[PDB]
């Protein structure tokens, strides 16, 4: 899942 | 929008380092929405020493730690202050420059981004640079390309000499007239437009256009249900001969389909009947000729056909020969009705015949068509839009020059179609289009909105077929439309 | 209804303030029906000194303590009776009357409740009332309309200089013309017929009726199995003309797609070849003209061919110069055969022929063809129902008024048509309309029967149309006719 | 965090208002993704002077033209360099600033932006600065947060005051404690952190952390198919008493739930019998008391059965009173085994008997049971990580402070963990955890590694409970661990 | 379907 | 559909 | 749920 800018 | 850099730096006061990285970063999402996670990859960037490169370098650092290898060729010579400053930053990262390349490098990554040239190439591409782009084609890797991929003319669309081969361009404002005329429009792949930061006010003042899914259904047409056929209108088509009897039942049908109330076709006898025994729905006035083609002895009698419309499209299946040039250079300097010009009435038009017309025109040409009426080659009308605005605003009137992407022109405001595909390259597409345009002129739009509307519809409705687009034809185009129509709301 | 009223409260005895509850009560239902739970709702509810006021003042006191806000408008000079009492019955209930209104009172509001004016709106609307009824037609917010939406004379239809544009009416006992005819209709939203209490043989008493599913599906011939071509009748159509060869065809189908028997064509040669080559189910007899154009020279063929026939139908596509008049008047007078009359048939007619025929027929003129017919302007005769009943009635025939809202009338009887969509206002459609008259016609139903069979199914065949309505054509509306039929029953 | 800004500023070189740039772009990108389209919302901005209020600038300026309404609240006095600027680029941009407000500015407004303080927070919040984030907090708007919500300390998690109640808090290169402790943990809501260029060697530095997924499973240990129940290790649990006989049987299936080999119970007879008959599984050792609760007497017995076992757990149920205090502290001093210390065993606990042991331990107190231990407050030990981590470090233990947020540390690293609910809030809970870490401790974790592992999977096995949390017990605790590791791979 | 109170 | 970042 | 006339 893309996490390039956003950790959750 | 070199202007609109310029004043969103200058004036409004936006650092151009800010929109430098802006546009890197806008590039890594883009990515990351086509390509899923990053981490796995290995990326080659590859950097010129313009603010192409720089942006290239924007990338290439915010990558850094975060993919599984970035490694960056540098291949230009001097570096403008923002590449400078951004490789600058990407070496105090930890990140790995070169500035030689071996065909082989290849070989250790998945995803080349090609930040050597954007829309500051001038000239042809050699040397290094054409070498490494030649790689770059030939490797089967994922590529992507900064703002224009590098080798294309960002005005034009042009290849000087080679051009680098994209899957994705991630382009920053506004798309680049290079993005949308060919060949540039096929070697863009997947087009991103990035908002990197300039004022929306701006971005918004640009005069020319790719005509949109919005634009289009903001534009079409009212159906107030307290209505009856007058209010949808009245388009007369005078169109075919003995030789071509087929082209008055697709303009015809074209009117029918985009919602108008009345069609009456004017046809040579007994070629007429063709119509109504297709489409019985269709007036098809039979028109008593000599030898089968439209002459001056026809003149008064489509006059008088015309009282009762509200738009004339004309040339479609007329023949070429002296008496139709008569006819129809007569019959446009006597008609006080909006005109649409078609096929073969623009291969005998008299250009002079225009200008002194008061009511308006559209003409829609293909290039050959457009080459013989401006006396030039082929080449040097396809896709010109500076020619194409010209030739509009010298003419007064709507110029529609038909081809993978169209272009719309008032003379003003210039608009360009992306929709359809190569089923239309098949004989009777023209027709249709020719018939729709007329229809939407008569439901109230001007003749530059009914030729926005319908280019785009015409483009669409190809796409809806279900088979192999080759197999297209214009009467399954005409079943399509309507399903278009709805699409489109 | 204003009888139905007065009758229901002084000879049946309930009393007028429980038919204003009932009124009220039912508006509320009818609001928590169509916006779900109303309790999260803000309530603004304008009410005019009359009875719908006090209809009005019966739904603001419903809704107290169980809403978020109610807030009356109360905007007349002067109550009636029941209007005083249910302002009286909110007050007491704790509700917040004001009677002067700023612009901005829309803004704490999600619901506007318009009781200003029902069935007693007398003279074009001026002043403060105009004034808040402009400015709720611009709020945005969901309107419904208390009986009829203020501004429209419910009589008619016509917009009294302005009116409410509403979401929903709900109205009483019955529909009033004006939620029928448009305007009106378009104002009126959704409608609502709610039953208030009234006997239901004084509300089925009423003579002029909205055309229904339940009542075309009773009206329906039957289908015994053991039946042959001859049980479905015969029709000839006696259409078309050398400028206009495609108004048979959709005719003639119509009536076959209605289930008729046998169905023959009169069409000058070679005009008729057109139909057997789209449809070579019809029989299409060739009649041999001077110009392209019946004539009296054709009268004889003509009455032989009628000899056979249950039903003939005349005039789609004619063409109208003095020969046709003179041909359609003689033969209309000797034809001893019900006659559906259409198109260029009705614009030659002479209506003393229509007096002095012994057998039926049926008229089907759009606006433009009544308004020339008995030498008035399209804005007199359109809507206007009671011109359409004194000329059945004068003339002994069914009149077809053709419009979004078709008035189909024998005088006596009236029966107002709400099926269809625009794509129905497009040249061919009228064509289709009328073969299926006939068609019913031949099947054995009455001209009045047929009529109103005819006008519904042609309506919802239209409605039935998969794409965009302003695609639909006339040839594919006669695809859809048996889907229609069907979906009936 | 502040140290790694400057760093990034300083020495890589980053201009800051790039770092402030790529900070609001964040917050616009998390706000999209968390509301959908943007463009229908009407954005309040409320600004600090400081560089929070210089994010929100940003953040005000990028949405300019692209949503219905942007106001900017400006709260300060002054500004810093930052936020001058970005200040001056939004209303270069045409954006709209006032300095004051009134209670019903929040009215036109749809989303609230606060970016009022962020790390930068000193002191109580009063005056206008209280005010305004008084009527936020009372007013249903969606609040989004910048950095963390204003009134948060952002290294205590701890209210000034008053803070932000946010429904969204995006947060820079790293979450803050503030985030991860409570209050300021529940006022945060959806904690997004977004990565704002710093270089990841940087972040990666950081010494306190969240317990994530990712975490625990790389921690979870190996399983080989060649395998019996030695290589999975044996527990030792010394528990219960004749009043809390419950304690040791969910201490023993904590052990086994988490893959443990072999678990013995030594607990006094006859209450050793209560576990067998619940869970035949486990070993109960009868231990023969004198008055039901561990002595001196059984110290003997005890490093008997602690010699063939890899980790013992003590305290769960055994009563505090003299003679356990003796046994305990008599027993930790000679065990020379890892010891997992829980609950009674706590509170008769000599810590310096901990100083003189050889082998680890670890510790697992609620804030009543550290208050107890370090001779402070509850107030002063809840969520106190400096405490904890000078207690581990001069202990030479792993502490385990169990909340809503559990704190694990040795001393030098420390983490956080977030799962869990409320139904881990009663009597219980605790006895399974420390069952938990003696087990994978057994299996050859590290204490602080088992820790780690057991605080994570622990509160995420509540999570995955099926009804109400409230209803959960410990019983129904241990049926969900093995789902819980199930999922975590 | 029931139709006591209204008629579509 | 959110389209502060890209238009297609 | 619409409750106006009716409870359950
Ligand atoms: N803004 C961003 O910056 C870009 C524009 O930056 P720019 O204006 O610095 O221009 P640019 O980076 O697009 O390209 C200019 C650079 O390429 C070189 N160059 C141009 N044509 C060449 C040729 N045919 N052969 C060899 N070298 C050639 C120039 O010398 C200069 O180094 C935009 O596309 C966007 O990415
Ligand atoms: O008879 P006919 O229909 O063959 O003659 P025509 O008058 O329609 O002309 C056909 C010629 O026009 C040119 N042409 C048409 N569309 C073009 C396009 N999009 N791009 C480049 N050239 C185009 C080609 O050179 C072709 O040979
Ligand atoms: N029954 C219910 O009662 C209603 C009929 O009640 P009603 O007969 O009292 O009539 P009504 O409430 O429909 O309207 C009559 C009221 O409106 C006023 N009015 C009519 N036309 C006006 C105009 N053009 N400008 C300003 N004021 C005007 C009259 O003076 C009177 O106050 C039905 O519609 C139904 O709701
Ligand atoms: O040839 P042609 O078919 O144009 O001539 P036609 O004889 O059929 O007449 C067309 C005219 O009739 C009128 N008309 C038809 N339907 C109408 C409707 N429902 N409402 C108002 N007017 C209507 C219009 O005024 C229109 O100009
Ligand atoms: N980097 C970004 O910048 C932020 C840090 O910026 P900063 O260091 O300028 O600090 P900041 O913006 O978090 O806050 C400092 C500002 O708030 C004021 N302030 C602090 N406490 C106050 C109080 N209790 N009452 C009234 N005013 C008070 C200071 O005077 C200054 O104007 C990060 O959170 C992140 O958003
Ligand atoms: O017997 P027993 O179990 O009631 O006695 P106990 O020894 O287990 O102590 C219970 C007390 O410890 C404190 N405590 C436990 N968990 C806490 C938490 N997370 N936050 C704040 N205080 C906490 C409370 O003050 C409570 O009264
Ligand atoms: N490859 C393509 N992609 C998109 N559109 C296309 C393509 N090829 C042709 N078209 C479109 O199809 C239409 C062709 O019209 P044109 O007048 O050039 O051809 P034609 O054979 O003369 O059709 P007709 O017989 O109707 O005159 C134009 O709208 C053109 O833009
Ligand atoms: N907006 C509309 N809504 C519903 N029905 C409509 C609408 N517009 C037209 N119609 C219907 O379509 C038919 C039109 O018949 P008319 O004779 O007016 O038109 P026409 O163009 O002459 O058709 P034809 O060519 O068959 O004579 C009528 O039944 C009319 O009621
Ligand atoms: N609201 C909560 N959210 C998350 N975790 C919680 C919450 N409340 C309690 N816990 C967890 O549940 C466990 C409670 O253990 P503790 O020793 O405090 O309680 P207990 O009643 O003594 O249980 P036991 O009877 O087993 O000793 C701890 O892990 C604690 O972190
Ligand atoms: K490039
Ligand atoms: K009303
Ligand atoms: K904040
Ligand atoms: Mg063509
Ligand atoms: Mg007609
Ligand atoms: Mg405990």
């Amino acid at each position: 899942a893309p996490a390039w800018l956003f950790e959750a | 929008m070199k202007e609109i850099d310029e004043l969103t730096i200058k004036e409004y006061g936006v650092d151009s380092r800010i929109l430098m990285e802006r546009a890197g970063i806008s590039v890594v999402l883009a990515m990351e929405e086509e390509l899923g996670n990053l981490s796995d990859y290995r990326f080659l960037v590859l950097c010129g020493g313009g603010n192409n490169g720089g942006d290239g370098f924007v990338v290439a650092r915010n990558l850094l730690g975060v993919v599984k290898d970035v490694l960056v060729v540098f291949l230009g010579k001097k570096k403008t202050p923002d590449c400078e400053y951004n490789y600058g930053l990407y070496k105090k990262f930890g990140g790995k420059v070169v500035e030689q390349f071996e065909p082989s490098i290849l070989n250790e990554f998945d995803v080349v981004v090609d930040a050597i040239f954007g829309t500051g190439l001038r000239g042809e591409i050699t040397g290094e640079y054409a070498e490494i782009i030649n790689l770059v084609n030939k490797s089967g890797k994922v590529v992507v390309s900064v703002d224009v991929p590098s080798g294309i003319d960002s005005n034009t669309g042009k290849v000087l000499r080679t051009a680098v081969k994209a899957d994705l361009t991630v382009t920053f404002g506004v798309p680049k007239i290079g993005h949308i005329l060919f060949p540039g429009r096929d070697l863009t792949g997947k087009l991103k437009v990035a908002n990197i930061g300039h004022p929306v006010h701006l971005i918004n003042s640009i005069n020319r256009y790719v005509i949109t899914r919005e634009m289009v259904r903001s534009l079409l047409p009212e159906r107030p249900r307290d209505s009856h056929k007058g209010t949808y209108g009245k388009v007369l088509i005078i169109a075919g001969s003995r030789l071509y009897s087929g082209a008055p039942v697709l303009s015809g049908m074209g009117s029918l389909k985009v919602g108008t109330g009345l069609v009456k076709l004017a046809v040579p006898f007994p070629q007429n009947l063709i119509a109504t025994s297709r489409f019985p729905e269709l007036i098809s006035v039979p028109i008593d000729t000599e030898k089968g083609f439209f002459s001056l002895q026809n003149l008064q009698e489509c006059l008088e056909l015309s009282k009762d419309v509200d738009v004339v499209a004309i040339g479609p299946g007329l023949g070429n020969n002296e008496h139709v040039r008569e006819f129809v250079n007569e019959f446009l300097k006597t008609l006080e009705k909006p005109a649409v010009i078609d096929a073969d009435a623009i291969n005998v038009l008299d250009t002079s015949v225009l200008k002194e017309r008061k009511s308006p025109a559209v003409l829609t040409p293909h290039p050959g068509e457009m080459a013989r009426l401006v006396k030039k080659t082929v080449g040097d009308v396809k896709y010109n839009y500076e020619l194409a605005e010209e030739f509009a605003k010298e003419n007064d009137c709507v110029l529609v020059l038909k081809s993978a992407t169209t272009i719309v022109t008032d003379g003003e405001k210039t608009l360009f179609n992306i929709t359809g595909n190569t089923g239309l390259s098949k004989g009777g597409s023209g027709d249709v289009l020719t018939g729709m345009i007329a229809g939407f002129i008569a439901q109230g739009l001007s003749p530059l909105e009914a030729s926005t509307v319908s280019v785009y519809l015409h483009g669409f409705a190809a796409e809806l077929f279900e088979q192999d687009e080759r197999g297209l034809t214009a009467s399954e185009l005409l079943r399509l439309i309507p399903e278009a129509i709805r699409r489109l709301k």
